[PDB]
């Protein structure tokens, strides 16, 4: 019974830690797509100008 | 008449160019900061979960 307790708490400690992992990699995750949205407008923006050196 | 008030007003929005411009910038440098401060705040946390997976390892050796 000593064993299974110390063998449960163990695993407690792994799954918490597995949930809070996820939640970091879900904030991070939504940061660098909102990143990479922007990244594509402004490059698709340059592009444009670019574009503009065309009409000239 | 209405095209010189249009002349003038165009002025106005030329002048106030720099004035986006400046959102814009104040938009940049707080992007700036936040990325230097990022810079060690990933650092730190690179050490911490060094850290935790030692605790992990040591506790994995003990079961």
């Amino acid at each position: 019974s000593d064993k299974l307790k110390e063998a449960e708490t163990r695993a407690e400690f792994a799954e918490r830690s597995v949930t809070k992992l996820e939640k970091s990699i879900d904030d991070l995750e939504d940061e660098l797509y909102a990143q990479k949205l922007k990244y594509k407008a402004i490059s698709e923006e340059l592009d444009h100008a670019l574009n503009d050196m065309t009409s000239i | 008449d209405i095209h010189r008030k249009r002349m003038e007003k165009d002025l106005n929005e030329l002048q106030a160019l720099i004035e986006a411009h400046f959102e814009n910038r104040k938009k940049e440098e707080e992007e700036l900061v936040s990325l230097k401060d990022r810079i060690e705040r990933r650092r730190a946390e690179r050490a911490e979960q060094q850290r935790i997976r030692n605790e992990r390892e040591k506790e994995r050796q003990n079961r």
